[PDB]
C-alpha cells in the first residue's frame, strides 16, 4: 500500500528551523523521485523541493531555494525536509508528493489536488 | 472543506464495505489457480507448442 | 602467388566487406520495416541496391582480372564495362540524390514531406537509375568506348564523367554546402539558446566532421579516379596505376554502408542481424 | 468457398490500403501540435490568435500549404502523467507559459516543473517544445511597477543579467528585458540540462502584439523538423 | 468537532485492519507451491502475422470472440480492424479525434469502441448494412481522457477514463447507467471477468479496484501496487487478475483472497508495463514493458517464460484471444506483431 506519513511541522516562529519527516512505506524508496509540494491556504498546490533517486538532482522552488534542504534516506525509506530561515509566506500544508513512475526524472505531482501518491500533509504554519 | 469531507466519507464507506467480505486463505486461492491452469494447460495453444496443423497462424 | 598474393588478399577482403555491408543493409531494409517505411531511407536503399549490384556483377570480374593480369569472360567484357558504369554512376547518382533528399530534408522539410512523397521518392530513384542506364547501357550498344582495358572515347568519356560524377558532385557539393550553411544556422541558434542557458564549436564541428565522411570520403575516393578519367583520354596516367584509382573509386562503395547506414536506426538492425 | 470470400476480403484490404496510403501523406503533412500550459497561462489567446478560430480539443490551421493539428487539453483533468504520453509522435509541444503570472501559487514554477516533466519524460524526450512566453505585455507593467518581482519567486534573478544575444523591443525598459529573458533562460536551463540533442526548446514571446502568431509556430516547427532531420543524418 | 481528522483516523484504522486480515490469511504465498508444478520453459514465439498498416503509434487493441478479427487504435485518426488469420485490414474507421487510447471488440463482433483525449467513447457499427462503418453512439459523459473500455454486449459497455470514475455506458440510450466512483488517480485500464457480472479496473493510484456491474458499487480494492497501474487483465478463471504498473513489476491479485498472490519482479527491467493479458490457461502472463519488449511470465512459477523481440518502440497494447490462439502486441511503431 503506497502511503506517505509526513510527521513534524506545527506552529513555529517565522525565521526559525523545522524538520519534516516523510515516512514513505509501500514502495521502493530508492527508485522514486521523491519531492515535497506545498499548498498555501486558499492557493493551489505549489511544488517546493525535489530530490533524485539517489540524491544528486536536488532542486527547490524559488521561494525556498537556498533556505530549505531535501534529503532522501533509502536505508530507512524516509524523506527529510529541513526548513531553515522560515518565511511568513511559507505557512502551508506540505505533502510528500511522490513521483509517479520510478527510475525516471519526470514527475507530474505539481498538478492540483487528488494526486495518487500524496500523503495527508503537514500544516507547517508560522507565527506572528 | 465539505468536498474533502464527502470524499473521505465515501472512502471510509468503501473501506467498511471491503472489511465485511469473505477473505479465503492464500493457499486455497493458489491451489484453485493452479488447478485451473493444469486443467486448461492441455488445450492452451500458448503454453504448449501448437503445430501449424490446427494453429491458423503458423 | 608470392608478391601478388598480398594485393589479391587485399582485393578479396575489400570485395567481401563491400558485399557484407551491402547484404546487411539489404536484409535490414527487406526484413525490418522501420528502415523501409521512412521515405528518407528509400534512396539509401537504392544506393545499397546499386552497391549490391556493384558487389555481385562488377567487383568480382575486375578482381579476378587484376590478381593475374588476364581477363575471364572476354566476349562479355564490354558488357562488364557497361555493368561497371551501370553501377558506378548509379551509386554516384544515388549518392547525389541522397544528398538531394537530405537537402530537401534540411532546406525545406515541410515542402519535402508535402511534395517528396514515397511515390515521388520512387520517381526520383527511377530517374537516377534510368540516367545511369542511358549513360551506361545505351553507349555500350553503340560502342562509345575507344583483355579489355582500353580507353573510352573522349567525346563520350568527358560527356559521361560529367553526367556520371561532375554534374552529380556539383549538385552534391551545392546541396551539402547549403546543408552546412543551414546546419550552421541551426547550430548558431542552438548555441544562442544553449550558451544563454549557461550564462560551442564542439557541436559545430560535428556536422563538419559528418560532412567530411558523407561527402569528403566520397570525394576522396571517386574524385581521384574521375580526375584521371577526364584526362586519360585527354592525353598523364599509366595502365598499372589507373586501375588502382578505379578500385580507389570503388572503395567508396565499400564504405557506403559505413557512412549512410551508420545512423541509430540502421545500427540497431545490424546488431540483431 | 475456398477463395470466394477471401477474394472480396483481399479487395477490401486493398481499398483500405489505398485509403491508408492516401492518409499517410496527410498525417506526414499535418504536423500535430500539443498546446498546454500551467493553467490559464494564455492558451485560449493562442487558439484565438490562430486562423481566427465538442468544446476546445483540437484546432487546425495551415500556412504555406503546411497544415498543423494544435491539440488543446483545456478539457482534461489535473493529472497529466498519462494523456501527455499520447503526444509521443507529436511534432511540437507548444508550452504556453504566462510570463507575468509568476505572482499567482507561482504559476511560473508550475510551468517549469511541467516543462521539466515534459523534457525529462521517457516519451516526450524526442519532441521539441515551442516555449510561448505568453502575457509578455502584462509582464511589462508587472516588473516595472514593482507589484510582482521575480525575486519573490526566484533567487537566481538577482544574479542574472541581460544576455548578450538578447533582442530588445523598441519602447521596452531593460528591466523588462532582464526579466523576460530570465524566463527564457530559466526554461532553457531545464531544456539544456538533458543535453540529449534529440529535442531543443524554442523560446518565443507572445501576447504583446495581435499580429499573426501561427508564423511563429510555422517558423519554429520548420526549424523543429530541420534539427530533427539534421539529428537524423548526424548533421547536428 | 474535526470530522475530517477523526474520519481519516477511522479510515487509517480500517486500512490497518484490512492489512491485518490480509496477512492473517497469508501464512504462505503463491511461490511456496512452485515446487509442485513444472515450468513451461524459454518458449520463444515469433511473429506469425504482422500488421503494418497504421500511420501513427498504436495505443490500444482488442480481440473478438471469433479469435480472427482484431481492432486497433492509433493517434492517426484511424481505427484499423485486421483479420489476424489472413492478414487483411477488414475495416478502417475514420475517427473523429486523432488521439485515441482505448479499444473494445464487441462479444458479437457487431460493434466496436473508441475514445481518448476527446473524452468521447464513439461506438461504431461493424456489420452495418450501410456499407462503410459509421458512428453508432457518441458516449459523452467523462470529464477526462478515456483510458480503456470493454464490451459486455451490443447494448451496454464499460469505460474506465481519466476522470477518476468508471462508467457502465448504454449504447441504446447513450447515457451512463451506473458510475463506479472511488479512484483517487486517473484510471488507466480495466478488464471484465469471464462471467461478465463483475469487472476489475486499475488506476494510477496503484489501486486495482474490483467493481460489480450489477450493483455498480466497489466490491474490493487492491492497493498492493507501487505506481500507476497502466494495464490490468482478469485471470481466465475469473477469481484472479494480473496488474502491470509503472514500477516494472506485475502483481497477481485474487478476488476471494483480496490480496496479492505473486510479484513478477526482475532486476533487468526498470520500466513499467503498459499492456497485460493472460493466455487461455492463465499460466502465461503476457506483460508489455516499456523496453520495446514483451515478457511472457510464468504466472505460477514467478519467472519470465520468455522475452519477445520485434517492436522497436513502447508496446502500448496487448491482447490474447479468448481461446489463447495467438497474442497480438501493438507498440508505438505502428506495428502489430502476432506471436504464437
Ligand atoms: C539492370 C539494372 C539497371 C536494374 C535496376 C535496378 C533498380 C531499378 C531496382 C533494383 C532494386 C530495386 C529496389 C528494391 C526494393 C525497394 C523497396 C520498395 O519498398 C520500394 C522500391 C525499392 C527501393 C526498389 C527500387 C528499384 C530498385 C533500386
Ligand atoms: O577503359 C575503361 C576505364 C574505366 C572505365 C569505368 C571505370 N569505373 C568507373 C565507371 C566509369 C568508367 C569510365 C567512364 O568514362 C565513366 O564515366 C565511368 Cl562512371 C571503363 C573502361
Amino acid at each position: 500500500q503506497v502511503q506517505l506519513q509526513e510527521s513534524g511541522g506545527g506552529l513555529v516562529q517565522p525565521g526559525g528551523s523545522l524538520r519534516l519527516s516523510c515516512a514513505a512505506s509501500g514502495f521502493t524508496f530508492s527508485n522514486y523521485k521523491m519531492n515535497w509540494v506545498r499548498q498555501a491556504p486558499g492557493k493551489g498546490l505549489e511544488w517546493v523541493s525535489d530530490i533524485s533517486q539517489s540524491g544528486a538532482s536536488i532542486s527547490y522552488t524559488g521561494s525556498v531555494k537556498g533556505r530549505f534542504t531535501i534529503s532522501r534516506d533509502n536505508a530507512k525509506n524516509t524523506l527529510y525536509l529541513q526548513m531553515n530561515s522560515l518565511k511568513p509566506e511559507d505557512t502551508a500544508v506540505y505533502y510528500c508528493a511522490r513521483c509517479p513512475a520510478p527510475f525516471t526524472r519526470d514527475c507530474f505531482d505539481v498538478t492540483s489536488t487528488t494526486y495518487a501518491y500524496r500523503g495527508q500533509g503537514t500544516q507547517v504554519t508560522v507565527s506572528s | 472543506n465539505t468536498a474533502s469531507i464527502a470524499q473521505a466519507r465515501k472512502l471510509v464507506e468503501q473501506l467498511k464495505m471491503e472489511a465485511n467480505i469473505d477473505r479465503i486463505k492464500v493457499s486455497k486461492a493458489a491451489a484453485d489457480l493452479m488447478a485451473y491452469c493444469e486443467a486448461h494447460a492441455k488445450e492452451d495453444p500458448l503454453l504448449t507448442p501448437v503445430p501449424a496443423s490446427e494453429n491458423p497462424f503458423r | 602467388f608470392s608478391v601478388r598474393i598480398l594485393t589479391a588478399c587485399f582485393l578479396s577482403l575489400l570485395i567481401l566487406s563491400t558485399l557484407l555491408g551491402n547484404t546487411l543493409v539489404c536484409a535490414a531494409v527487406i526484413r525490418f520495416r522501420h528502415l523501409r517505411s521512412k521515405v528518407t531511407n528509400f534512396f539509401v536503399i537504392s544506393l545499397a541496391v546499386s552497391d549490391l549490384l556493384v558487389a555481385v556483377l562488377v567487383m568480382p570480374w575486375k578482381a579476378v582480372a587484376e590478381i593475374a593480369g588476364f581477363w575471364p569472360f572476354g566476349s562479355f567484357c564490354n558488357i562488364w564495362v557497361a555493368f561497371d558504369i551501370m553501377c558506378s554512376t548509379a551509386s554516384i547518382l544515388n549518392l547525389c540524390v541522397i544528398s538531394v533528399d537530405r537537402y530537401w530534408a534540411i532546406s525545406s522539410p515541410f515542402r519535402y514531406e508535402r511534395k517528396m512523397t514515397p511515390k515521388a521518392a520512387f520517381i526520383l530513384i527511377s530517374v537516377a537509375w534510368t540516367l545511369s542506364v542511358l549513360i551506361s547501357f545505351i553507349p555500350v550498344q553503340l560502342s562509345w568506348h575507344k583483355n579489355c582495358d582500353s580507353s573510352l572515347s573522349r567525346t563520350y568519356a568527358i560527356s559521361s564523367s560529367v553526367i556520371s560524377f561532375y554534374i552529380p558532385v556539383a549538385i552534391m557539393i551545392v546541396t551539402y554546402t547549403r546543408i552546412y550553411r543551414i546546419a550552421q544556422k541551426q547550430i548558431r541558434r542552438i548555441a544562442a539558446l544553449e550558451r544563454a542557458a549557461v550564462h560551442s564549436f564542439k557541436r559545430e564541428t560535428k556536422v563538419l566532421k559528418t560532412l567530411s565522411v558523407i561527402m569528403g570520403v566520397f570525394v576522396c575516393c571517386w574524385l581521384p579516379f574521375f580526375i584521371l578519367n577526364c584526362i586519360l583520354p585527354f592525353c598523364c596516367i599509366d595502365s598499372n596505376t589507373f586501375d588502382v584509382f578505379v578500385w580507389f573509386g570503388w572503395a567508396n562503395s565499400s564504405l557506403n554502408p559505413i557512412i549512410y547506414a551508420f545512423n541509430a536506426d540502421f545500427r540497431k538492425a545490424f546488431s540483431t542481424l | 468457398d475456398q477463395r470466394n470470400e477471401e477474394k472480396a476480403q483481399r479487395e477490401a484490404n486493398k481499398k483500405i490500403e489505398k485509403q491508408l496510403q492516401k492518409d499517410k501523406q496527410v498525417y506526414r503533412a499535418t504536423h500535430r501540435l500539443l498546446l498546454l500550459g500551467a493553467g490559464e497561462s494564455g492558451k485560449s489567446t493562442i487558439v484565438k490568435q490562430m486562423r481566427i478560430l465538442t468544446g476546445i480539443f483540437e484546432t487546425k490551421f495551415q500556412v504555406d500549404k503546411v497544415n498543423f493539428h494544435m491539440f488543446d487539453v483545456g478539457a482534461q483533468r489535473d493529472e497529466r502523467r498519462k494523456w501527455i504520453q499520447c503526444f509521443n509522435d507529436v511534432t511540437a509541444i507548444i508550452f504556453v507559459v504566462a510570463s507575468s503570472s509568476y505572482n499567482m501559487t507561482n504559476r511560473l514554477q508550475e510551468a517549469l516543473n511541467l516543462f521539466k516533466s515534459i523534457w525529462n519524460n521517457r516519451w516526450l524526450r524526442t519532441i521539441s517544445v515551442i516555449l510561448f512566453l505568453n502575457k509578455q505585455d502584462l509582464l511589462a507593467e508587472k516588473v516595472l511597477a514593482g507589484k510582482s518581482k521575480i525575486e519573490d519567486y526566484f533567487p537566481e534573478f538577482a544574479r542574472y543579467t541581460t544576455p548578450e544575444d538578447a533582442t530588445p523591443e523598441p519602447g521596452e525598459d531593460p528591466r523588462v528585458t532582464r526579466a523576460k529573458y530570465f524566463i527564457r533562460d530559466e526554461f532553457l536551463r531545464i531544456s539544456t540540462a538533458s543535453g540529449d540533442g534529440r529535442h531543443y526548446c524554442y523560446p518565443h514571446f507572445t501576447c504583446s502584439v495581435d499580429t499573426e502568431n501561427i508564423r511563429r509556430v510555422f517558423n519554429d516547427c520548420r526549424d523543429i523538423i530541420q534539427r530533427m532531420h539534421l539529428r537524423q543524418y548526424e548533421l547536428l | 468537532g474535526s470530522e475530517l481528522d477523526q474520519l481519516r483516523q477511522e479510515a487509517e484504522q480500517l486500512k490497518n485492519q484490512i492489512r491485518d486480515a490480509r496477512k492473517a490469511c497469508a501464512d504462505a504465498t503463491l511461490s511456496q507451491i512452485t515446487n509442485n508444478i513444472d515450468p513451461v520453459g524459454r518458449i520463444q514465439m515469433r511473429t506469425r502475422r504482422t500488421l503494418r498498416g497504421h500511420l501513427a503509434k498504436i495505443y490500444a487493441m482488442h480481440w473478438g470472440t471469433d479469435s480472427r478479427l482484431l481492432v486497433s487504435a492509433s493517434q492517426d485518426g484511424k481505427l484499423i480492424i485486421w483479420d489476424s488469420y489472413t492478414t487483411n485490414k477488414v475495416h478502417a474507421i475514420p475517427l473523429r479525434s486523432s488521439w485515441v487510447m482505448t479499444c473494445a471488440y464487441a462479444p458479437s463482433g457487431n460493434y466496436v469502441a473508441c475514445g481518448g483525449l476527446d473524452n468521447i467513447c464513439s461506438i461504431y457499427n461493424l456489420k452495418t448494412r450501410e456499407g462503410n462503418v459509421r458512428v453508432s453512439r457518441e458516449l459523452a459523459g467523462h470529464t477526462g481522457y478515456l483510458s480503456c473500455c470493454r464490451f459486455l454486449d451490443d447494448n451496454q459497455i464499460v469505460t474506465s477514463s481519466g476522470d477518476t470514475t468508471c462508467a457502465l455506458w448504454d449504447i441504446e440510450t447513450g447515457q451512463q447507467t451506473t458510475t463506479f466512483t472511488g479512484h483517487t488517480g486517473d484510471v488507466m485500464s480495466l478488464s471484465l471477468a469471464p462471467d461478465t457480472r463483475l469487472f476489475v479496473s486499475g488506476a494510477c493510484d496503484a489501486s486495482a479496484k474490483l467493481w460489480d456491474v450489477r450493483e455498480g458499487m466497489c466490491r474490493q480494492t487492491f492497493t498492493g501496487h507501487e505506481s500507476d497501474i497502466n494495464a490490468i487483465c482478469f485471470f481466465p478463471n475469473g477469481n484472479a487478475f494480473a496488474t502491470g504498473s509503472d514500477d516494472a513489476t506485475c502483481r497477481l491479485f485474487d478476488l476471494r483472497a483480496d490480496q496479492e498472490l505473486m510479484t513478477y519482479s526482475h532486476d533487468n527491467i526498470i520500466c513499467g508495463i503498459t499492456s497485460v493479458s493472460f493466455s487461455k490457461s492463465g499460466r502465461l502472463l503476457l506483460a508489455g514493458y516499456d523496453d520495446f519488449n514483451c515478457n511472457v511470465w510464468d504466472a505460477l512459477k514467478a519467472d519470465r517464460a520468455g522475452v519477445l523481440a520485434g517492436h522497436d518502440n513502447r508496446v502500448s497494447c496487448l491482447g490474447v484471444t479468448d481461446d489463447g490462439m495467438a497474442v497480438a502486441t501493438g507498440s508505438w511503431d505502428s506495428f502489430l506483431k502476432i506471436w504464437n
